[PDB]
């Protein structure tokens, strides 16, 4: 037997799957979703990190002169200056007074920690999404993992399961995110090579092992004032502590649909959105023939309290004739109310209590206990308590059945007056005929 | 290394229609913020030095609060007004503007 | 109310009954230690102060 059906993707929300073929009894499947996770795919653009200076103990030379050859080196700056006059503990350094050449250079490179502590640049693609399922049915009560893509298929007891597609494709994170320990920015960064100092991207590498840099901080150095060793140099800080300093708003903290957002590798968990259509494929063993399973007589269905709040606010009594005790499937027939439980006990007494839950006004719908329906309304009243700590058990419907006190009140004076517009165009078509024959 | 942190001290909470009013008595700058579960968030988050009172919208749909460090805490708000749903003509309409204003 | 003016109240200054509503809520303590942990919203009458 094959069947199929849609489920909504809300984790936590019970379902309950209503199969049912000709000379068969009718069987109900509980199935659950404990967890979602969705996961892109990347392609590292480069890492960024903190730097560090070198500046190696400047060259002088006594009484002569000295020039510097550029060098294959990250932001490699060089200079030589004229007419120094070096001093230290001991003393002068050289006999010529204005003959003395000093030879300075600085550059930048990586820092030696920054393996550890740097922030990555990545571009999103579609994202691939995968859930497990929990499912209930007879002796069978299994929690199983699966991919949402309509692929991947699973057996349990000997029944075939597959999921998805999902319906709406849609994901939070866009083109391009940056991620750093534990959270991630939806947030637009410099192309490679093309870096500006003090932002994010002074220095760039394309992976964590690259042996190559590319830096962007402005070193300039000066002439060092006079009677005194040293390299002076005004170079702008360093872009990554500027962007730690003022990020922004995580994505934590930001994401929409209140899914959770977690690193290493980066995912979005409990994204409830859109609804999972499921396939199955059921064996022959699984079913019960309607000689075994009991017969149920003229089924009749009263309501005793209805309170449309988030939890199991209804119970309703259902009376019945049988001949044999047994174990029924019950189900609703329609989305506007959920019932608790999906297998009920029957005896020879007759009376089987239920509870459910709903949201609208006045509810109506069809329950199925074995073979046989019958339908129910009722009338309900709103709940007193303002916040609740659980979540909706229930789909929101609030259109209310026409048999409604408002819907009726509405029909009433709608009937009146259609009758008496009736009335006035007959009354006029009568006085128009008769005044048409003289 | 594995490095030790306290935990905040538990708001005060008082419900209200549609609203929450959060206590916060804090014993050092913490990091208080939340957001709504719908379409479009309504994400804040800021920093808390002094005792002080909040107010947080709750929308059918849910919100999430984190306090200090600990876990963070969700709410839900339930379909509640007043008037009765099966009287008077009037008070059908007014339980009904309750739910939904503009509707209505 | 906790956290509020008048947190405790007694009738009188030299009254042997009173009546206190602070949280105090209990925790479990920390594996491989002897302590007792509470969590308890601060006196209300310095905040009033
Ligand atoms: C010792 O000091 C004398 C300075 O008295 C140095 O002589 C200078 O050499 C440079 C290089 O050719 C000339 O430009 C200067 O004109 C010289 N100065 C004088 C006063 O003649 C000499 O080079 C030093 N020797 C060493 C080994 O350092
Ligand atoms: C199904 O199994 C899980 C895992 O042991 C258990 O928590 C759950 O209560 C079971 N369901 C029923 C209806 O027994």
């Amino acid at each position: 037997y094959e069947h199929s059906t849609v489920m909504p993707n809300v984790v936590g929300f019970p379902y309950k799957a209503h199969i049912e073929r000709p000379g068969y009894s009718p069987l109900t499947l509980q199935m659950q979703v404990v967890e979602t996770s969705l996961e892109p795919t990347l392609n590292l653009e480069y890492i960024t990190c903190e730097y560090k200076t070198v500046v190696p103990s400047p060259y002088v030379k006594c009484c002569g002169a000295s020039e510097c050859s550029t060098k294959e080196k990250p932001d490699y700056q060089c200079k030589v200056y004229t007419g120094v006059y070096p001093f230290m503990w001991g003393g002068a350094y050289c006999f010529c007074d204005s003959e003395n050449t000093q030879l300075s250079e600085a550059y930048v490179d990586r820092s030696d920690v920054c393996r550890h502590d740097h922030a990555s640049a990545y571009k999103a693609h579609t994202a691939s999404l995968k859930a497990k399922v929990r499912v209930m049915y007879g002796n069978v009560n299994q929690t199983v993992d699966v991919y949402v893509n309509g692929d991947h298929a699973v057996t349990i007891g000997g029944t075939q399961f597959i999921f998805g597609p999902l319906s709406s494709a849609w994901t939070p994170f866009d083109n391009k995110i940056v991620v750093y320990k534990d959270e991630v920015f939806n947030q637009d960064f410099p192309p490679y090579g093309s870096g500006q100092p003090g932002r994010f991207g002074d220095i760039q590498s394309r992976t964590v092992e690259s042996n190559d840099l590319y830096a962007n901080t402005a070193l300039k150095l000066a002439r060092p004032s006079p009677g005194m060793v040293h390299v002076p140099y005004t170079q702008t800080p360093s872009g990554f502590k500027y962007w730690l300093k003022e990020k922004g708003t995580a994505l934590n903290t930001k994401a929409p649909f209140g899914c959770q957002i977690k690193t290493n590798p980066v995912r979005a968990m409990n994204c409830a959105v859109g609804n999972i259509p499921v396939s199955m494929n059921l064996p022959d063993s699984a079913f019960t023939r309607i000689v075994e399973a009991p017969t149920i007589i003229d089924l009749t269905c009263t309501v005793a309290t209805c309170t449309h709040s988030s939890d199991f606010g209804g119970v309703l009594t259902l009376t019945y004739k049988t001949d044999k005790n047994g174990d029924c499937s019950v189900h609703s027939h329609s989305n506007v109310a959920t019932l608790q439980e999906a297998t009920a006990k029957v005896k020879t007494a007759g009376k089987v209590t239920l509870h459910f839950s709903t949201a609208s006004a006045s509810p109506s719908f069809v329950v199925s206990l074995c073979s046989a329906r019958a339908t129910c309304s009722a009338s309900c009243e709103p709940p007193k308590d303002h916040i609740v700590p659980y979540a909706a058990s229930h789909s929101n419907v609030v259109f209310p059945d026409m048999s409604g006190t408002a819907l009726s009140w509405v029909q009433k004076i709608s009937g009146g007056l259609g009758a008496f517009a009736i009335g006035a165009i007959l009354v006029l078509v009568v006085v128009t005929c008769i005044g048409l024959r003289r | 290394i594995t490095c030790r942190v306290p935990m905040a001290r538990e708001p005060t909470v008082i419900h209200g229609k549609r609203e929450v009013t959060l206590h916060l008595h804090p014993d050092h700058p913490t990091l208080f913020s939340y957001r709504t579960l719908g379409e479009d968030p309504q994400y804040h988050e800021e920093w808390v030095t002094a005792a002080v009172e909040r107010t947080i919208p709750v929308p059918v749909d849910g919100m999430e609060y984190h306090w200090g460090n600990n876990d963070p805490v969700r709410l839900w708000s339930q379909l509640t007004t007043e008037g009765k749903p099966h009287g008077w003509p009037h008070q059908i309409v007014q339980y009904y503007y309750g739910l939904y204003p503009a509707a209505t």
